[PDB]
RNA sequence: CGCCGGGCAGCUUCCGGGAAACCAAAGUCUUUGGGUUCCGGGGGGAGUAUGGUUGCAAAGCUGAAACUUAAAGGAAUUGACGG
RNA sequence: GAAGCAUUUACUUUGAAAAAAUUAGAGUGUUCAAAGCAGGCCCGAGCCGCCUGGAUACCGCAGCUAGGAAUAAUGGAAUAGGA
RNA sequence: AAUGAGUCCACUUUAAAUCCUUCCGCGAGGAUCCAUUGGAGGGCAAGUCUGGUGCCAGCAGCCGCGGUAAUUCCAGCUCCAA
């Protein structure tokens, strides 16, 4: 049974915050994945991208760790990518995909062009960097489909984005990094400053001051 | 956003910055957004309001969240305007 | 020297890896719920497709109002209308990149017949239609993957001389009722 | 850097033909020292006639005996060094046969532990080597 | 005690870059185009053979191919070893 | 409207001319298709036959033509031998 | 129950034929009227099943497999791809 020590969490719990996006917004950082799995129940898959056995040299033999990477999320619009490195292969897959859960991000999707429907694609061209890797997303039309790697077709299938012309450099025989990179392509979509985001800002009460009451009474200690 | 039709489709409307202008994104934990009390014109006590900055992670890690500040409450009428 | 005209094409294309799992069961699905014969109907089919959409992006990129755009848009619409793919309320190009070949091979004639309720069971549907039991409006047609138009749809029916239409009962019930009565009075 | 001139096609094209002459494979292909030397003459197949059986050591860390066939091909009669691959197939091969002979794979590249061996055996006197091996045919006697 | 210009450098920095060591240039690069010269294309064979050319010579410059090979390398990490 | 352009070019847009076939592409149920260039409609029968096609695009550079004139090159008065 | 593939009378085709097309008569129950080429360690879909061989014979484009318990050779069985 999850009980909370977070601020965050203690609202997240009580039903005071509801619908991530304004996590989000605010920008906060998520240290607990009950948050995630509370706002994205039964909509998460997750899926072992590779299982790598890592090894350091001791003076009675080698010790091998094992490194597995797990990506998660809906497909509607929100992926993370998480890492964990372990003595045993199913403590590792438990942890990364926790962190994956901790480090999942919003999708933004846009159009190719003519703006009818749902958006389906990246909304521009958007580039990663993770060690040599260079991955570069590119908007298709639709009924493209995604045209990639098997690896960041995994990432970006698990996005939400249905088209996607894609283009990658370097070792990417480094399945770490290059997953590392089509993840970052897809964070730097809300990275990114669009003509139609020119609208000036209005700030609205974050959550630690517009629920500050319930946080002293009911968060600090009791 | 703003499909032909006229619906609005994305998850959320992201902040900008209040001196630089640039997106404040949804993984950025070095980004403040801080409200500044105002007072009232005759006794200076706390009237309820506030005033609100948001400024990103690239200029707080510049150094020049403090002069932004400081310019955007001479813009607001914040203290002095002659300092 | 000769008055023969050598011109050809192929008809289909291989996908560029093979042994992808997904993409195996995936074309697996489709041969197995529309009753195919290889894998090469399920490429034809998808061939077919990607020439559409091809044209359809190629006119996209063109300006509104563009002679040739009219021109070809209109013709490639009414094509795909007058085919039953497409419906006549989405009447632009945007419908034409939303089209899936699933589209495609429900307007085969084996799925009309599976689906007029003439026979059961789409692999049923392929053997009478390779026996010669079929007609569109009158015309015999022993061809699986005949594309029904939307207006030779309420045609289709049993062939006059076949025995599920017209007398004149196969070899098997002739040979079977004569031996019957030679071994009866 | 390179020069980006609107008037520069001469400089960008005479630097490419000059710096594509510094890659093997256009070296290979556009020289003709290595169509010289090969024996097939730029040929697919060729035929020849076994001179004797030979076996050849494996390289290391492998341990075998690959037994191979010395063929004097008909044109051009130089000789090659052809491998005969399955379980039993030298006893098939009789000392004045005519062979047909094939690449080995690697487009004139010594192949697997065989040292310096480039060519197959297929089609000892004309029937194929594949149909012996199988039962499918025996040889003409 | 300062200011300006041109120099040889130094420290510091999440500017940015880079495989990293590091670099205020090795930055302003998939958000890829300021001008221009020379030059590399897996490791060897080999800067060898041959022709030419310069030199008194020693040698310099220009410069292959046959054949051979599945790695040779860079930068960091952990150990082991160090007269 | 006869004549000429107060520089001449590059550039750009247009118009003529660039064989057919092939390619793209319109029409047409070869029984479907690859193809082909065909076909379609009434006969209660004089019907002593009617309708319709065999499109269109593209065709580098060089040459010809008519608008634009930003960009880039170029030219006119200095021993005035200037308008 | 249904059908061709064949056998085959006739028409049609054609300069004369043939083939297709049309149509008599025969023509399916292991419907024996018999689907094959390559593979099954990884890349790359598919066995640590069994018998044999024992750094031999061989496989292996490349990493590699084989020295008496071979997921890789030679076979049987069972699977995979077109
Ligand atoms: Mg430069
Ligand atoms: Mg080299
Ligand atoms: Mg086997």
């Amino acid at each position: 049974e999850w009980m909370p020590v977070t601020k965050l969490g203690r609202l997240v719990k009580d039903m005071k915050i509801k619908s991530l996006e304004e996590i989000y917004l605010f920008s906060l950082p998520i240290k607990e994945s009950e948050i995630i799995d509370f706002f994205l129940g039964a909509s998460l898959k997750d899926e072992v991208l590779k299982i790598m056995p890592v090894q350091k040299q001791t003076r009675a033999g080698q010790r091998t760790r094992f490194k597995a990477f797990v990506a998660i999320g809906d497909y509607n619009g929100h992926v993370g990518l998480g890492v964990k490195c372990s003595k045993e292969v199913a403590t590792a897959i438990r942890g990364a995909i926790i962190l994956a859960k901790l480090s999942i991000v919003p999708v933004r999707r846009g159009y190719w062009g003519n703006k009818i429907g749902k958006p389906h694609t990246v909304p521009c061209k958007v580039t990663g960097r993770c060690g040599s890797v260079l991955v570069r997303l590119i908007p298709a039309p639709r009924g493209t489909g995604i045209v990639s790697a098997p690896v960041p077709k995994k990432l970006l299938m698990m996005a939400g984005i249905d088209d996607c012309y894609t283009s990658a450099r370097g070792c990417t025989a480094t399945l770490g990094n290059f997953a590392k990179a089509t993840f970052d392509a897809i964070s730097k979509t809300y990275s990114y400053l669009t003509p139609d985001l020119w609208k000036e800002t209005v700030f609205t009460k974050s959550p630690y001051q517009e629920f500050t009451d319930h946080l002293v009474k009911t968060h600090t200690r009791v | 956003m703003q499909n032909d039709a006229g619906e609005f489709v994305d998850l959320y409307v992201p902040r900008k910055c209040s001196a630089s202008n640039r997106i404040i994104g949804a993984k950025d934990h070095a980004s403040i957004q801080m409200n500044v009390a105002e007072v009232d014109k005759v006794t200076g006590r706390f009237n309820g309001q506030f005033k609100t900055y948001a400024i990103c992670g690239a200029i707080r890690r510049m150094g020049e969240s403090d002069d932004s500040i400081l310019r955007l409450a001479k813009a607001d009428g914040i203290v002095s305007k002659n300092f | 020297p000769v008055a023969r005209s050598w011109v050809c094409r192929k008809t289909y294309v291989t996908p560029r890896r093979p042994f992808e799992k997904s993409r195996l069961d995936q074309e697996l699905k489709l041969i197995g719920e529309y009753g195919l014969r290889n894998k090469r109907e399920v490429w034809r089919v998808k061939f077919t497709l990607a020439k559409i959409r091809k044209a359809a992006r190629e006119l996209l990129t063109l300006d509104e109002k563009d002679p040739r755009r009219l021109f070809e848009g209109n013709a490639l619409l009414r094509r795909l209308v007058r085919i039953g793919v497409l419906d006549e309320g989405k009447m632009k190009l945007d419908y034409i990149l939303g089209l899936k070949i699933e589209d495609f091979l429900e307007r085969r004639l084996q799925t009309q017949v599976f689906k007029l309720g003439l026979a059961k069971s789409i692999h049923h549907a392929r053997v009478l239609i390779r026996q010669r039991h079929i007609r569109v409006r009158k015309q015999v047609v022993n061809i699986p993957s005949f594309i029904v138009r939307l207006d030779s749809q309420k045609h289709i029916d049993f062939s006059l001389r076949s025995p599920y239409g017209g007398g004149r009962p196969g070899r098997v019930k002739r040979k079977n009722a004569k031996k019957g009565q030679g071994g009866a009075g | 850097g390179k020069c980006r001139g609107l008037r520069t096609a001469r400089k960008l094209r005479s630097h490419r033909r000059d710096q594509k002459w510094h890659d093997k494979q256009y070296k290979k292909a556009h020289l003709g020292t290595a169509l010289k030397a090969n024996p097939f003459g730029g040929a697919s197949h060729a035929k020849g006639i076994v001179l004797e059986k030979v076996g050849v050591e494996a390289k290391q860390p492998n341990s075998a005996i690959r037994k191979c066939v010395r063929v004097q091909l008909i044109k051009n009669g130089k000789k090659i060094t052809a491998f005969v691959p399955n379980d039993g197939c030298l006893n098939f091969i009789e000392e004045n046969d005519e062979v047909l002979v094939a690449g080995f794979g690697r487009k004139g590249h010594a192949v697997g532990d065989i040292p310096g061996v480039r060519f197959k055996v297929v089609k000892v006197a004309n029937v194929s080597l594949l149909a012996l091996y199988k039962g499918k045919k025996e040889r003409p006697r």
